[PDB]
C-alpha cells in the first residue's frame, strides 16, 4: 500500500 | 528500473589532493542520492545523504554535490585513511547502486618483472598441466597477458588473478595460469606468455621449452 | 552503536533452500525497518528486500520475486531472509542494513552489518593440491630469485597460506583465488628471495584448508 521509499520506521 | 553510473571507475591520487567522483542517474531522481565508502573487507559506510547532507561524524573534507541526473562527490585534501571505493545510490525509486570508483594511490610507472614457471612432475603425475606467468611490482594496474603454444595464441584456457595495492611501494603483481592435459602438454614444446604494459617500450616474451631443467 | 551480526551463510546447492538471519543490538529493533542488500563482482551491491517496522509491508527485487522471503521475529530482535530454489548467480556477501531516520518524503539505510557468505554450487568439499613453483633460470632477475606454490582444485574457500610458519613475509603476494570450470577454486603464492642464499635457505609453503581439515607443507626447492 505505502510508498517503497517512504517511511518505514 | 533506475540505473546509476559512476565515473572513473578508478582513480590515481595522492595524499592531499582534491578528487571528485561523478554518479550519472538514468532518470532525474531530484536530490534522493547517498554516498558509500567501502574498504575491502569491511561494510559500506554512509558519507552523504539527500546529494549534499553530511552524515554525523564524518569529516568535513567530503563534500557532496548535485540534482536531477548529475551529481558529485568532491574528496578536498586526500587522506590515507580515504583509499578506498565509494558508491553512489539512488533512493527515489526502491533502492540501485553504481558500480563503484576504487580510489588508488598514485606512484611512478613501474614495469613489471616477468616470470614463468613450468609444471611440476608431481601434478604431471595426476595428468594435468598448469603453467604460471608472474607479473610482479608494476604500476598501474592495466595489463594485457596472452599465452602461446609453438608461437599458436591461447584462447579459453587461462585464468588470471591480481593482487591488490602492495601497503609498501603500492605496486601490483598479477599471475596467468595457463591449464592443459597432461596428453596436450607433452605433444608441444615452446610455451611462452607475452606481456604487454605501459611501462615496456615492448611487449615481453617470457618462454620456456619443455623438458629443459 | 548500532551492532548488526549476520548469520547462516554456508555453501548450498543450486534449487535447495537457506535461511539467513541478522541479530541486532544497540538500537531498539522493533522501532525500525529492516533491508536486505547483496554483494558481488558481477552485481556489484544489489538490494534485495525491505520490511516495515511491525513486519507488515514488505518490497523485493524483481530477480528475487517469488524465491526469497523477508521476515523478522520483534521480540528476538531478528531479522531473517527465507531464500528457496537458490540459483548460481544467487551468490554473494549478504548484508542486513538499518533504515535510518532522516526525516523526509523519502528514506534509505545508514547502518550496515558485516554480511555473511552464501555460495551456490555443487561441489563436494575437497582439500588442496599443493605443488611447487620452482626456482630457475626463468624466474631469476638480478640478484632475485621467484618461487612459490600452486594451491590448486578445492572447495570451498578459503585457504590461508604462509611461509616458512609465518616467519617469512617480505615478498609474499598471495593471489585471490578464482574459480574454475570444474567448480574448484586455485590460488597461487609467491615470494621474491635473494639469489645468493638460494642453495642454503629452506623455504616451506604452509597451506590451512579448515573446511577439510587440511594442513599441508611444501618445501620448495630448485630443480
Amino acid at each position: 500500500n505505502p510508498d517503497p521509499n517512504a517511511n518505514p520506521n | 528500473d533506475i540505473q546509476m553510473t559512476q565515473s572513473p571507475s578508478t582513480l590515481s591520487a595522492s595524499v592531499g589532493d582534491r578528487v571528485t567522483i561523478t554518479c550519472r542517474a538514468s532518470q532525474s531522481i531530484s536530490s534522493w542520492l547517498a554516498w558509500y565508502q567501502q574498504k575491502p573487507g569491511k561494510a559500506p559506510k554512509l558519507l552523504i545523504y539527500k546529494a549534499s547532507s553530511l552524515e554525523s561524524g564524518v569529516p568535513s573534507r567530503f563534500s557532496g554535490s548535485g540534482s536531477g541526473t548529475e551529481f558529485t562527490l568532491t574528496i578536498s585534501g586526500l587522506q590515507p585513511d580515504d583509499f578506498a571505493t565509494y558508491y553512489c545510490q539512488q533512493y527515489n525509486s526502491y533502492w540501485t547502486f553504481g558500480q563503484g570508483t576504487k580510489v588508488e594511490i598514485k606512484r611512478t610507472v613501474a614495469a613489471p618483472s616477468v616470470f614463468i614457471f613450468p609444471p611440476s612432475d608431481e601434478q604431471l603425475k595426476s595428468g594435468t598441466a598448469s603453467v604460471v606467468c608472474l607479473l610482479n611490482n608494476f604500476y598501474p594496474r592495466e595489463a594485457k597477458v596472452q599465452w602461446k603454444v609453438d608461437n599458436a595464441l591461447q584462447s579459453g584456457n587461462s585464468q588470471e588473478s591480481v593482487t591488490e595495492q602492495d601497503s609498501k611501494d603500492s605496486t601490483y603483481s598479477l599471475s596467468s595460469t595457463l591449464t592443459l592435459s597432461k596428453a596436450d602438454y607433452e605433444k608441444h614444446k615452446v610455451y611462452a606468455c607475452e606481456v604487454t604494459h605501459q611501462g615496456l617500450s615492448s611487449p615481453v616474451t617470457k618462454s620456456f621449452n619443455r623438458g629443459e631443467c | 552503536q548500532v551492532q548488526l551480526v549476520e548469520s547462516g551463510g554456508n555453501v548450498v546447492q543450486p534449487g535447495r533452500s537457506l535461511r539467513l538471519s541478522c541479530t541486532a543490538s544497540g538500537f531498539t529493533f522493533s522501532s525500525y525497518g529492516m533491508h536486505w542488500v547483496r554483494q558481488a563482482p558481477d552485481k556489484g551491491l544489489e538490494w534485495v528486500a525491505i520490511i516495515w517496522y511491525d513486519g507488515g509491508n514488505k518490497f523485493y527485487a524483481d530477480s528475487v520475486k517469488g524465491r526469497f522471503t523477508i521476515s523478522r521475529d520483534n521480540s528476538k530482535d531478528t531479522l531473517y531472509l527465507q531464500m528457496n530454489s537458490l540459483r548460481a548467480e544467487d551468490t554473494a556477501v549478504y548484508y542486513c542494513a538499518k533504515a535510518w531516520y532522516k526525516i523526509d518524503d523519502k528514506y534509505s539505510m545508514d547502518v550496515w552489518g558485516q554480511g555473511t557468505t552464501v555460495t551456490v554450487s555443487s561441489a563436494s568439499t575437497k582439500g588442496p593440491s599443493v605443488f611447487p613453483l620452482a626456482p630457475s633460470s626463468k624466474s631469476t632477475s638480478g640478484g632475485t630469485a621467484a618461487l612459490g606454490c600452486l594451491v590448486k582444485d578445492y572447495f570451498p574457500e578459503p585457504v590461508t597460506v604462509s611461509w616458512n610458519s609465518g616467519a617469512l613475509t617480505s615478498g609474499v603476494h598471495t593471489f585471490p583465488a578464482v574459480l574454475q570450470s570444474s567448480g574448484l577454486y586455485s590460488l597461487s603464492s609467491v615470494v621474491t628471495v635473494p639469489s645468493s642464499s638460494l642453495g642454503t635457505q629452506t623455504y616451506i609453503c604452509n597451506v590451512n584448508h579448515k573446511p577439510s581439515n587440511t594442513k599441508v607443507d611444501k618445501k620448495v626447492e630448485p630443480k
